């Protein structure tokens, strides 16, 4: 009751600490973004393709 | 300043404002600039292109269209922790003991939501009190909601003013005490009895209780709130400082008689005798949050209010299935004079059980229910015809059950200014054993002038010594 | 499983007749009812470690 | 840690045009939603925080939404999508043993529950053809049942009654009892059973898990939780719900068993979440269809022929009443649905009677008197015995003497009466219910005193399951008495009796 | 999104560089994870480590009948 009452307290630790670093790694590009764009149109682009 | 709004439509506490961009989501907080006091909007609804409709937490008179209104970013944040203890506050957490501010490292919001389901603690015991009616009848538990139904003038706070003078002087942990609704001078009496007592040290940090007060002097959005601030401050004393702290709530009923006030000029059509439609959705988003959990343990003593001496009305007969134990008062019961008016064939618990209450005390409590109902499956015929035409065993389930009602009569602590009598305080042990000695039949020479309005059984034969 | 049987014996032994010794019985044979099908759930063997 | 990165590739990421329909208002959990064209009525909406709804009305211009949750998440100019389905539940075996809300989730935490089947809740009750009449019995191992109002497998019977009285304790002991036929051999003596929790705290739902878990009666049940603090479209949606997994037991060949606690909880989170809708109100503000809706619920427990598996659906629903007042709106609406019925009243609580059955007014269509051959023998008689004892027995006055005309037969009342009286999640079984029933018809217990057959029951029980267990072997598996099985008996109550109290 | 799940996955990776059990944890994870460690053994009981169990047993002394008989 010991051993797993300190895997629970370290879990939710661990997830927030992969998703509060997250935030600001997503925030800093500048250059992706632009790549980030042009698959978007490719993916509408896909999108339309397969509709009609 | 994330919004800027102009009121457009007010309606006594239902305060419209329209806004440009950026609407604030429901239950935020909105700033009235261009006023004395603090004035504080809290948005209840979303009526359509850019318009909210708002609920005011103090007055709203003297306000005129356009003027505008500044958007917080949060909800109704209260300052929390262990400062707190011996300072009163309001529904917006400022401090009205004119003492100045309270100042801790961090605050908490109004709002939150109930604990899950694998965060519940489900062992039960006993909190004996030294009362006779709960300790044998009904036995109170150490982590359980607690109800003391009553109408008007019955005794539902002279009870729980005995609660405190025989639980939080011997408790260890801390307490929280909220008044909902009910009248300003008693509110004051709690204040100027507790300095006198040692509970508020007005010159240092040993204090032991925090106090919240919204009274019936108020506009109805903040009898409608103040309930979950005192619900707050006794939250961080359970989560995050993991004490054992007791939470008095006198009147609860107000939290929903001040619901169905706002609820009319919302814009809502009425259920059954003239309630708000949404009367226990919100009463078990409030009542959710009163757990002992596996981080701490709130014992919690509501007192609830019955409208016009009725107990199938909306609003006391949702409140039942929220409880553990029940202690249902009378009227026509304290018409005789039996205080506490408890009715002993309608209050209950769930740790009443041979093998958790002692297997001892259990057959003298079902065994004493069995003589009671007995004289009242009889009151048809003794009230028409006599109590003449009985036979010899039915006058002897009456004359014995006569001798328990008035040995459930016991004065109290607080009532020795009224009538100037020895509050006293039974054991849980003497009471079993004081029982069986009317159920056994040992004591039917007695009159039933001596088992009145004594302590421990030994004061009945006492009181029969004196007159002879 | 390390158990006794006995023989039917709930009849006269109640009616062991002492001096006015009633008690000697009436508490003999309440002590035997309680005493019997709680160490049978003792005697046989304890469970799996 | 490899449990969360082997969550996150397991993830798809897939995207789709979806259908949508911007939020014109939010409050009180309505949410009139522009746009929407091709949207179904009860069709389920999702909202962009992750929340779930439910569109119910349909209109020209608006479209009324219900939401399961919280909401404050939700302000006006949101994005409500399509998923394009009637709303649908999981279902199977695989969901034995656990606690699980409205919508199939679990809130225990041993994980994902791994389900295969999704079966709506707004289906349709069987017709004429594909029933068949009620053969079996359906054991609770309370003596005032099993005896006197028994109940078949695939019956509707309601119990009915005030607030602390008995109603909840009644439908746990069922469900602890089935546990001896559930480790047993044969496949059509099980009886699995479901648990349905409309407008309860946690504070009682986590409890009665932990009583049917030591004595492992949770390994064969389900629990479908809406607690109090749930949304109003939650209580609603929830013994829709538990019956749509009462009909995979049923629809494929096993038997089913499931209670409603209780249906006037499950009315007013359709008073209110019908008034927010704005439909006007009937009478004490209720609907039009509350008939309606405790009648497209209560249908469904059948009992099919044999031609498609032969499996039944019983139901237990509890309705909580005001004062004892059984003339009410919502249960007689209820009362006229079921086929019989159990008063639990509270002077019989008081006075003694407990579990407090109202025997005389507790009527039953006896469905097809499957009681059971040895119990028809005993039980028979005392229903009997029973009833000639009720007409004569309530003076509490008495003026003359008729020992041998009236007292002889209030004697035999006293003696039935006390023995039905039970104790609480102790219940037995069905030959230990023909042996001490026996030793009271038969006039083996004249001669005590009513303050010592309490006693004179679990002394006698011990004996016969200890001493006796051939003798009870041969009334379980022959069914009935017989003339050399009721002679076997004529000794033993006698030679207990014999030395009994010395 | 599989930008977003290479992001997820080398920000775990950086999790599993760890020296004394939280990264941040201060004055947090400090007093909470004693504020538990404290409640598992307070309303269940003081044990030890690996003591085993320590006790005697004494059973009903049987007495005599005296009875003068015939
Ligand atoms: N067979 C029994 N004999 C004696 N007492 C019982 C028995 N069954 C239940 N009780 C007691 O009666 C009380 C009420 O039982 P129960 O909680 O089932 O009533 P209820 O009407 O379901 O309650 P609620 O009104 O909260 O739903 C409990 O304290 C329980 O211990
Ligand atoms: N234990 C008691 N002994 C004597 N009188 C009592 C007792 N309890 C209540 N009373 C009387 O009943 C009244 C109850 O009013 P109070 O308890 O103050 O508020 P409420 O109207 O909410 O019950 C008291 O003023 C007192 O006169
Ligand atoms: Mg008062
Ligand atoms: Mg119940």
């Amino acid at each position: 009751s010991v051993q797993n009452m300190m895997r629970q307290k370290e879990q939710e630790h661990m997830i927030r600490w992969v998703e509060k670093h997250v935030v600001q790694s997503i925030s800093a590009q500048q250059e992706k973004e632009t790549i980030a764009k042009c698959i978007a149109d490719l993916k509408l682009l896909a999108k339309k393709a397969q509709a009609q | 300043g994330a919004a800027t709004g102009r009121i457009v439509a007010v309606i006594g506490a239902v305060v419209d404002v329209q806004f440009d961009e950026g609407l604030p989501p429901i239950l935020n907080a909105l700033e009235v600039q261009g006023r004395e006091t603090r004035l504080v909007l809290e948005v209840a609804q979303h009526l359509g292109e850019s318009t909210v409709r708002t609920i005011a937490m103090d007055g709203t008179e003297g306000l005129v269209r356009g003027q505008k209104v500044l958007d917080s970013g949060a909800p109704i944040k209260i300052p929390v922790g262990p400062e707190t203890l011996g300072r009163i506050m309001n529904v917006i957490g400022e401090p009205i003991d004119e003492r100045g501010p309270i100042k801790t490292k961090q605050f908490a919001a109004i709002h939150a939501e109930a604990p899950e389901f694998m965060e519940m603690s489900v062992e039960q015991e006993i909190l004996v009190t030294g009362i006779k009616v709960v300790d044998l009848l009904a036995p109170y538990a150490k982590g359980g909601k607690i109800g003391l139904f009553g109408g008007a003038g019955v005794g539902k706070t002279v009870l729980i003013m005995e609660l405190i003078n025989n639980v939080a002087k011997a408790h260890g942990g801390y307490s929280v005490f909220a008044g909902v609704g009910e009248r300003t001078r008693e509110g004051n009496d709690l204040y100027h009895e507790m300095i006198e007592s040692g509970v508020i040290n007005l010159k240092d940090a040993t204090s032991k209780v925090a106090l919240v007060y919204g009274q019936m002097n108020e506009p109805p959005g903040a009898r409608a709130r103040v309930a979950l601030t005192g619900l707050t401050v006794a939250e961080y004393f359970r989560d995050q400082e993991g004490q054992d702290v007791l939470l008095f709530i006198d009147n609860i009923f107000r939290f929903t008689q001040a619901g169905s006030e706002v609820s009319a000029l919302l814009g809502r059509i009425p259920s059954a005798v003239g309630y708000q439609p949404t009367l226990a959705t919100d009463m078990g988003t409030m009542q959710e949050r009163i757990t002992t959990t596996k981080k701490g343990s709130i014992t919690s003593v509501q007192a609830i209010y019955v409208p016009a001496d009725d107990l199938t009305d909306p609003a006391p007969a949702t409140t039942f299935a929220h409880l553990d134990a029940t202690t249902v008062l009378s009227r026509a019961i304290a018409e005789l004079g039996i205080y506490p008016a408890v009715d002993p064939l309608d209050s209950t618990s769930r740790i009443m059980d041979p093998n958790i209450v002692g297997s001892e005390h259990y057959d003298v409590a079902r065994g004493v229910q069995k003589i009671l109902q007995d004289y009242k499956s009889l009151q048809d015929i003794i009230a028409i015809l006599g109590m003449d035409e009985l036979s010899e065993e039915d006058k002897l389930t009456v004359s014995r059950a006569r001798k328990i009602q008035r040995f459930l009569s016991q004065p109290f602590q607080v009532a020795e200014v009224f009538t100037g009598h020895l509050g006293k305080l039974v054991p849980l042990k003497e009471t079993i054993k004081g029982f069986q000695q009317i159920l056994a039949g040992e004591y039917d020479h007695l009159p039933e002038q001596a088992f009145y309005m004594v302590g421990p059984i030994e004061e009945a034969v006492a009181k029969a010594d004196k007159l002879a | 499983r390390k158990l006794a049987l006995k023989a039917i014996d709930w009849v006269a032994f109640g009616e062991i007749i002492p001096r006015n010794q009633k008690a000697i019985a009436n508490s003999l044979k309440s002590w035997n009812e309680t005493l019997s099908t709680r160490l049978a759930a003792l005697p046989e063997k304890p469970p799996a470690i | 840690s490899s449990i969360l990165e082997e969550r996150i590739l397991g993830a798809d990421t897939s995207v789709d045009l979806e259908e949508t329909g911007r939020v014109l208002s939010i409050g009180d959990g309505i949410a009139r939603v522009h746009g929407l064209r091709n949207v179904q009525a009860e069709e389920m909406v999702e909202f962009s925080s992750g929340l779930k709804g439910m569109s119910l009305n349909l209109e020209p211009d608006n479209v009324g939404v219900v939401v399961f949750g919280n909401d404050k998440l939700i302000k006006e100019g949101d994005i409500v999508k399509r998923t394009g389905a009637i709303v649908d539940v999981p279902v199977g075996e695989e969901l034995l043993g656990r606690v699980v809300d409205a919508l199939g989730n679990a809130i225990d935490g041993k994980g994902p529950i791994g389900s295969k089947t999704r079966r709506r809740v707004g289906l349709k009750a069987p017709g004429i053809i594909p029933r068949i009449s009620v053969r079996e019995p359906m054991q609770t191992g309370i003596k005032a049942v099993d005896s006197l109002v028994p109940i078949g497998r695939g019956q509707r019977e309601l119990i009915i009654g005030d607030r602390q009285t008995g109603k909840t304790s009644i439908a746990i002991d069922t469900i602890i009892n089935q546990k001896r036929f559930n480790d047993g051999t044969d496949e059509k003596k099980k009886l699995y059973c479901i648990y349905v929790a409309i407008g309860q705290k946690r504070s009682t739902v986590a409890q009665l898990v932990k009583r049917l878990t030591d004595a492992d009666a949770m390994k064969y049940t389900i629990v479908v939780s809406a607690t109090a603090s749930d949304a109003a479209p939650l209580q609603y949606l929830a013994p829709y719900s538990g019956c749509s997994m009462g009909e995979y037991f049923r629809d494929n060949g096993k038997h089913a068993l499931i209670i409603y606690d209780d249906l006037s909880k499950q009315a007013v989170a359709y008073r209110q979440m019908s008034l927010l809708l704005r439909r006007p109100p009937g009478r004490e503000a209720y609907p039009g269809d509350v008939f309606y809706l405790h009648s497209r619920l209560l249908e469904r427990a059948a009992k099919m022929n044999d031609a498609f598996g032969g499996g039944s659906l019983t139901a237990l629903p509890v309705i909580e009443t005001q004062a004892g007042d059984v003339s009410a709106y919502i249960p007689t609406n209820v009362i006229s649905i079921t086929d019989g019925q159990i008063f639990l009243e509270t002077e019989l609580f008081y006075k003694g009677i407990r579990p407090a059955i109202n025997v005389g007014l507790s009527v039953s269509r006896v469905g097809s008197a499957a009681q059971t051959r040895a119990m028809k023998q005993v039980a028979g008689t005392m229903k009997l015995e029973l009833a000639q004892y009720r007409e004569v027995a309530a003076f509490a006055q008495f003026g003359s003497d008729l020992d041998a005309a009236t007292q002889q037969l209030l004697s035999r009342g006293v003696r039935l009466t006390e023995l039905l009286k039970q104790g609480q999640y102790a219940p037995m079984a069905i030959e230990e219910q023909v042996a001490v029933i026996y030793a009271g018809v038969r006039g083996y217990l004249d001669k005590l005193e009513p303050s010592k057959i309490t006693k004179f029951e679990n002394a006698f029980l011990s004996h016969v399951i200890s001493q006796h267990q051939a003798l009870l072997g041969k009334i379980r598996a022959d069914g009935k008495i017989s003339e050399e099985t009721d002679a076997k008996l004529k000794e033993i109550v006698t030679n207990f009796l014999a030395g009994f109290e010395a | 999104v599989q930008k977003l799940f290479v992001d997820k996955i080398r920000e775990y990776r950086t999790k599993r560089q760890t020296s004394g059990g939280p990264v941040d944890a201060g004055p947090e994870y400090q007093q909470d994870l004693d504020r538990e460690l404290f409640k598992l053994k307070q309303m269940y009981g003081k044990a030890d480590m690996n003591t085993f169990p320590n006790f005697t047993f004494e059973d009903p002394k049987f007495e005599a009948v005296e009875k003068p008989q015939s």
